[PDB]
């Protein structure tokens, strides 16, 4: 981070009224060029991160987006581009934000376990309701409650419903079918399930005991950070074909949306590989300019141990969001005195941003099987996919994006030109805007609950006065990404939410 | 008197109950070398020392204090954290990796103060120790979750005033 901005700025150029590119140079060893999609208030943004991130001669300071989106593209294997999405902001490794896919068929082609980070397949569930926001309205306060009462949430937060070693051992086989056999999930929420809520190569021998030692308490539990259950409300309809398909019938209906991952069961997968690969990077002798980007040749033994508990990860995320779900299905029942059934509360979809995908794309022409990383990004197939839930086939694969608990959520479906221009990936949210540090100082918590009191938001979180963390303005503005995705033709949007009630750990 | 921090001080306030501000007030106040830096998607912890001992311990309790108060963690108990790595930063991520461990699984354990007793440059192996007790939800406040461990951007300075720079992903 020695170079003066303006000498960065060299390596610059934008493509057209969305797009940026990262020539190579910018970092050392880039294989391919880097982009990342931004309008004029996204790109502001992004490029503040670039001038601060790292502004004294001195020590300190982290690594801006920008800079990592190049370190990914120096990746061994990789094909087309290094891509930031609209909600992308400085991360790790692979930024928040980042795609990057790699052909399986070159034998130097990796996998980064630390680029698809420590919460694997970190995801979003939509459900539906046949409650109106007049319904909720009068008992808003009393539904935030019961939430709050039935999703363990926070540091220290425990399951409820009592699991053993060997339920888990089955739960991270099985995925949400596990949940099926065991009466906590429905039959249709697994058909509106990417990956239909179960990878098969999933082996449990492949997690380790600490993962599994940390996993057993928290599976059922939210978590803590930027997670949430949130009661929205359908604010506007775009795609009323989408909206059909989706359950979506009128503005004002009510919707939940919930938001979790893998829990320590995943952090601790992902850590035990990163360690495995840094013991192993000298043999197939792989140099990366980031140690955080430790990786492995996709076939060597690391890398398929990775990539079997990193799908066994995967179905501990999808059997913890269905426990959410049973949960929030409690709630809802015991404040409307009504079944779940009668309140009509279905899966929308529940579509994951934290995961590696094997996939087919087409590279220059030719057909070609693709390790697809997606680190704060999701899949959105086009129309007519194949991979696609059937109720979808012809709507293309619904995406859903999570703005704050202040503003609002929207929900979009995959395009063809997305296919094409970004092997079918679109943002997962709106990005941070500033640290919570940052927040920390500059916000006081109060301020924060009385505009969300003042907008008749009622809320229940863990730490009350650390919620100025999470306050609406540290984030992007959602609707920038969503129209940025959506001009650029990568995302068609399809739904906009606003929250009325939110829970957070 | 080196004033090794690059912000001002800003506590965090994790809304103490009046048995939990009495737990705090009973016993010596911890020495806190440590700060919470700015990273846009999770938290950089910035530590000190006298000694490259200490700012790894400093590091430590940085990463406890951002879970909840310490300061109503009672030393009920001592466990044990000896480790290697194969330099110090990998040294220092398995630090605390091994750390957070001890509170993520088997006794959950939270310590009010650590202590690394020793750090062998040669073979890069550390021993510590930590005094606290079993995390408690009626007991001790809730503040943030850690998952792990990055290396983004860590800095490691062993010369006159060490000190320590370490992403936690949150
Ligand atoms: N509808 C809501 N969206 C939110 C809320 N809080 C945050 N977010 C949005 O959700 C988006 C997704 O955030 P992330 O998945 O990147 C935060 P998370 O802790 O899950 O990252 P990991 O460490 O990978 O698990 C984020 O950019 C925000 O725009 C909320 O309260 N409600
Ligand atoms: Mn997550
Ligand atoms: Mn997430
Ligand atoms: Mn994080």
């Amino acid at each position: 981070m020695s170079r003066s901005y303006n000498d960065e700025l060299q390596f610059l150029e934008k493509i057209n009224k969305n797009c940026w590119r990262i020539k190579k140079g910018f970092v050392p060893n880039m294989q391919v060029e880097g982009v990342f999609y931004v309008n004029d208030a996204l790109e502001k943004l992004m490029f503040e991160e670039l001038r601060n991130a790292c502004r004294g001669g001195g020590v300190g300071g982290f690594l801006p987006a920008m800079k990592q989106i190049g370190n990914v593209a120096a990746l061994p294997g990789i094909v087309h581009r290094s891509i930031g999405l609209p909600d992308v902001h400085s991360g790790y490794g692979f930024a928040i934000g980042n795609m990057a896919a790699f052909d399986m068929n070159d034998p130097e082609a990796v996998v980064s376990p630390g680029g698809v980070g420590f919460d694997i397949n970190c995801g979003v569930r939509l459900l539906r309701t046949n409650l109106d926001e007049s319904d909720v309205q009068p008992v808003k306060e009393q539904l935030a409650q019961a939430m709050f009462d039935h999703i363990p949430v926070g540091v220290g937060s425990k399951g409820v419903i009592p699991m053993n070693a060997k339920d888990l051992e089955e739960a991270l086989e099985m995925g949400v079918d596990w949940s099926l056999r065991e009466g906590y999930a429905w039959a249709e929420d697994k058909e509106h399930c990417e990956e239909y809520g179960r990878m098969l190569q999933a082996d449990p021998n492949k997690v380790s005991a600490r993962a599994k030692k940390r996993g057993l308490p928290q599976l059922g539990t939210l978590g803590a950070g930027n997670h949430y259950a949130e009661i929205q409300v359908v604010d506007e309809i775009f795609n009323e074909y989408a909206a059909k398909k989706m359950g979506i019938d009128h503005k004002g209906q009510v919707c939940v949306m919930i938001h979790s991952g893998s829990r320590g069961l995943g952090h601790q997968v992902a850590t035990d590989a990163l360690v495995a690969m840094e013991k192993a990077m000298k043999r197939d002798k792989i140099i990366v300019n980031d140690r955080q980007l430790a990786c492995a040749r996709i076939a060597s033994p690391e890398g398929q141990d990775y990539l079997k508990g990193m799908a066994a990860a995967g179905n501990y995320a999808w059997v913890n969001r269905s426990s959410m779900t049973f949960l929030t299905r409690q709630a809802f029942a015991k404040v409307f005195n009504t079944t779940p059934d009668d309140l009509d509360l279905h899966v929308i979809y529940d579509v994951s941003h934290n995961i590696a995908k094997v996939e087919q794309h087409v590279v220059d022409g030719k057909e070609r099987t693709l390790l697809v990383h997606r680190k704060g990004s999701t899949r959105a197939f086009p129309p007519h996919h194949p991979l696609i839930a059937v109720d979808y086939q012809l709507t293309g694969q619904p995406v859903l994006i999570g703005g704050t608990m202040g503003t609002c959520s929207y929900v979009l479906t995959g395009t063809e030109q997305g296919m094409t221009e970004t092997f079918g990936t679109t943002c997962h949210g709106a990005g941070r805007a500033l640290s919570r540090a940052k927040s920390r100082r500059n916000l006081d918590f109060q301020d924060v609950l009385d505009k969300l009191a003042d907008m008749g938001i009622a809320i229940r979180v863990a730490s009350p006065k650390l919620v100025m963390e999470e306050a609406p303005e540290s984030y992007k503005n959602v609707t920038d990404v969503v129209n940025t995705c959506h001009d650029a033709g990568i995302s068609k949007k399809a739904i906009k939410l606003r929250p009325i009630a939110v829970i957070k750990g | 008197p080196a004033v090794m921090a690059q912000e001002e001080e800003d506590v965090r306030d994790y809304n103490l109950t009046e048995e939990q501000k009495a737990i705090k007030a009973k016993y010596p106040p911890v020495n806190r070398k440590y700060e919470y830096l700015d990273h846009t998607a999770d938290v950089q912890l910035h530590a000190w020392g006298d000694t490259l001992e200490e700012a790894f311990e400093q590091c430590a309790m940085a990463m406890f204090g951002y879970m909840t108060d310490t300061g109503t963690v009672e030393p009920l108990q001592t466990v044990e954290v000896e480790t290697q790595g194969d330099d110090l930063q990998s040294l220092l991520f398995h630090f605390l990796d091994e750390w957070l461990y001890k509170f993520s699984a088997d006794e959950f354990f939270i310590p009010r103060e650590v202590k690394v007793l020793s750090i062998d440059q040669r073979n890069f192996k550390l021993r510590s120790i930590g005094w606290g007790e079993e995390f408690s939800l009626s007991k001790h406040p809730q503040g943030t979750e850690v998952k792990a461990i990055t290396y983004s951007a860590m800095q490691v300075y062993n010369e006159e005033n060490p000190e320590v720079f370490v992403i936690i992903d949150i």
